[PDB]
């Protein structure tokens, strides 16, 4: 509702996330291999339905 | 949401300066007639009773007392202004009476 | 008549001070103004009373008051002087 | 910046160049007492021959009428015509624009830099009596309007800015305003002007304090964004029995306008002393005598959290904690967890059982009355506690009151239960 | 400061005139000349004028000291002079 200077949305904060530790904890707790899925989610959140 | 915004209050001195202009423009008596008449009778009772007081004598006494009090307050305002204040105090009244010679 | 010095009320003495150009009034001044008004009235009333007593009268007239005031250097115009 | 909405705002109402009167008797100065000896300033007319402007009665001139909030009238004052103290009559408003705000709707902004004490804009509207005001207020409440449009010109005389008025109706409330409303006398009439409290730059919003009398209306939350905001729009309520404690705090205790009425009606009218409206001093007897019912609404839980963050009184906190003990709705408790109720309960403990303004037995009763719901609330992760670290406070108070063994054993059970919980995983961030 | 109190005590205990005779005499003659010329003067009239002017100036200085005392000061100023004169009624 109040984007910062020269930014359309807060999707740029996703690049600070450490997806590797999140994938490791997901694999430990739930036995899910989701390392590529976090990257796909990040790319889709940064730009919804790009032209691939 | 039917509330009312309030007009707030005046600053201290604005209504004071207004009423200053109003009382300095108009000339009516500021002391109530009947309490002043009772006070004059109370003072006169201390010397000799059964003393009737004509209306013109009471009016002359009221006019003289108002003139004296207005002059004393003008002098006391000058005293307060001299002491870098805007509020008059009893010490200015006593000093004004002292320099005027009324108080020894 | 018992202690009617309080009849000179606080708004009235405020008005009297206000005619003199005074902006602010201390809370302790009112008793002082009542005292000085009592003193002045005492002096003028005393002089008027002895003027009347010399005249063999029982009622103080305006002429005695104006005479007493003029004798104190406070000459009053408008009352038959 | 935000797009201009000046014409769009103007189309929403009938624009007025001057105040309209329901009748010729209303709005007259001195309660209708015509001062035939109108107050004429002794200023000499100062005509600048180059510009042909009469500079008399200016801002830095010594015009007595200007100081006393009275406007000069042409043909009656020695200052002459077109003096610099005819701001209302000449309608020399400051240049302003209307812009749409994020939450407050339309708002007024300064199109130019405006000096201190400068006249901004004359508040315009219809001058109406009290009965007409009541009728219009009832009609607008039936219409569901969520905006104030009434200002008190004086006692028994109001100004309505709903259907007809000026740009001043779009000014929004600020708890630290840059402008203020003042009352002035123009001729035999009374006007309400808006003056600059400070130096205002171009583009900045122009705001004034509403100081609004609710007349019994419900509070409206204030979204001004000022740091000194009280959180609600309001002002001194009805003359007596209207409030004993602040609303959020009163509604936190389950009290309402009726319960705040009833206590004062039962004692003040029967020769027992209740002080004036002041929330700096808590009356413990009212809080003890108040009735308590369980909470089942999340806004009431938010008001409870605000009361915990605000009130310092021992007795109000006791009765709020007792009401929480009666409360058993899990969703309200989850909301309190989201509001971090544990954080507030830590300070509530500390003020009473670490700072000692009370007696040890009563503090022990308080501690036993506050450990129970802490034992009872649903908990699933120490991330909740980590937002408060209330366990540290519990250790400090069991160590201080070690002689009172029931408190120690209850805190033992509580920390044993809490230590079984895991911690919610939080994704590490790059550094 | 000590010699100020010594001078106050000495002059308040003394009774002789403090204004010098010949400058005051010349001042009186110079002032009186512009009202009428070829004016003669008795010595006793000049002494009476000197005594009256000294008494008046002493009273004015006492009232001025009171005015200075009012303003939380110990040094007299010209504003005290015109305050005392204004209240006493001189113009
Ligand atoms: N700081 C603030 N926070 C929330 N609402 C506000 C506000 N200042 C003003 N308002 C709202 O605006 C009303 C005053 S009328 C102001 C113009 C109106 N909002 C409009 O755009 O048409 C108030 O009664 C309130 O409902
Ligand atoms: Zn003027
Ligand atoms: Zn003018
Ligand atoms: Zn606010």
């Amino acid at each position: 509702r109040s984007p910062p200077k020269d930014e359309d949305d807060l999707t740029f904060k996703l690049d600070e996330l450490i997806l590797d530790d999140y994938a490791t904890e997901l694999e430990r707790k739930h036995q899910l291999k989701k390392r590529s899925t976090l990257q796909i989610i990040k790319e889709e959140l940064q730009s919804r339905y790009r032209e691939i | 949401t039917g509330g009312v915004m309030k007009p707030h209050r005046y600053r201290p001195g604005t209504v004071a300066l207004r009423e200053i202009r109003r009382y300095q423009k108009s000339t009516e008596l500021l002391i109530r007639k009947l309490p002043f008449q009772r006070l004059v009778r109370e003072i006169a009772q201390d010397f000799k009773t059964d003393l009737r007081f004509q209306s013109a004598a009471i009016g002359a006494l009221q006019e003289a007392s108002e003139a004296y009090l207005v002059g004393l307050f003008e002098d006391t305002n000058l005293c307060a202004i001299h002491a870098k204040r805007v509020t008059i105090m009893p010490k200015d009244i006593q000093l004004a009476r002292r320099i005027r010679g009324e108080r020894a | 008549l018992r202690d009617n010095i309080q009849g000179i009320t606080k708004p009235a003495i405020r008005r009297l001070a206000r005619r003199g150009g005074v902006k602010r009034i201390s809370g302790l001044i009112y008793e002082e103004t009542r005292g000085v008004l009592k003193v002045f009235l005492e002096n003028v009333i005393r002089d008027a009373v002895t003027y009347t007593e010399h005249a063999k009268r029982k009622t103080v007239t305006a002429m005695d008051v104006v005479y007493a005031l003029k004798r104190q250097g406070r000459t009053l115009y408008g009352f038959g002087g | 910046y935000p797009a201009d909405k000046t014409e769009e705002a103007l189309t929403t109402f009938k624009t007025l160049s001057q105040n309209s009167y329901q009748n010729k008797t209303l709005g007259n100065a001195h309660n209708g007492r015509s001062t035939a000896d109108g107050m004429s300033c002794d200023c000499e007319e100062n005509w600048d021959t180059v510009s042909g402007i009469n500079n008399a009665c200016g801002e830095y001139s010594e015009c007595i009428n200007r100081l006393t909030s009275i406007e000069c009238i042409s043909g009656t004052c020695s200052c002459g015509d077109d003096c610099q103290n005819q701001r209302f009559q000449k309608k020399q408003y400051a240049p302003i624009a209307v812009f749409e705000t994020e939450k407050k709707g339309y708002g007024v902004r300064a199109q130019a830099d405006i000096r201190q004490d400068a006249f901004i804009y004359e508040y315009l509207g219809e001058v109406i009596d009290e009965s007409t005001f009541r009728k219009r207020k009832e009609n607008y409440d039936n219409q569901g309007l969520e905006h104030f449009y009434f200002m008190m010109l004086q006692k028994g005389e109001f100004i309505d800015a709903t259907a007809k008025g000026g740009l001043g109706r779009f000014c929004n409330h600020s708890c630290r305003p840059n402008a203020y409303v003042d009352k002035w006398e123009v001729g035999n009439k009374l006007r309400m002007g808006i003056f600059a409290k400070r130096e205002i730059y171009k583009g900045e919003e122009i705001c004034f304090d509403y100081n609004v009398d609710r007349y019994g209306a419900n509070p409206q939350k204030c979204y001004c964004g000022e740091d000194n905001c009280i959180g609600f729009l309001g002002g001194r309520t009805q003359t007596d029995s209207a409030n004993i404690l602040p609303v959020p705090i009163a509604e936190a205790l389950g009290s309402t306008n009726a319960q705040e009425q009833r206590w004062v009606r039962l004692m003040k009218e029967q020769n027992k002393s209740i002080k004036a409206s002041d929330y700096s001093s808590i009356n413990e007897d009212y809080v003890n005598s108040l009735e308590m019912r369980p909470i089942a609404d999340k806004d009431e839980a938010s008001k409870v959290t605000s009361a915990l963050l605000k009130t310092q009184d021992y007795i109000i906190l006791r009765k709020l904690i007792e009401r929480v003990s009666l409360t058993k709705d899990p969703e309200v408790l989850k909301e309190i967890v989201r509001l971090r109720g544990y954080q507030c309960v830590a300070n509530i403990l500390t003020m009473i059982v670490l700072d000692q303004e009370q007696q040890q037995v009563d503090v022990e009763s308080f501690t036993l009355s506050v450990l129970d719901m802490l034992e009872s609330w649903p908990n699933s992760s120490r991330n909740r506690i980590s937002s408060s670290q209330i366990e540290s406070v519990l250790e400090s108070v069991k160590t201080k009151l070690k002689k009172i063994q029931p408190i120690g054993k209850k805190i033992n059970s509580l920390l044993n239960s809490w230590s079984k919980l895991e911690i919610s995983y939080k994704i590490p961030k790059s550094q």
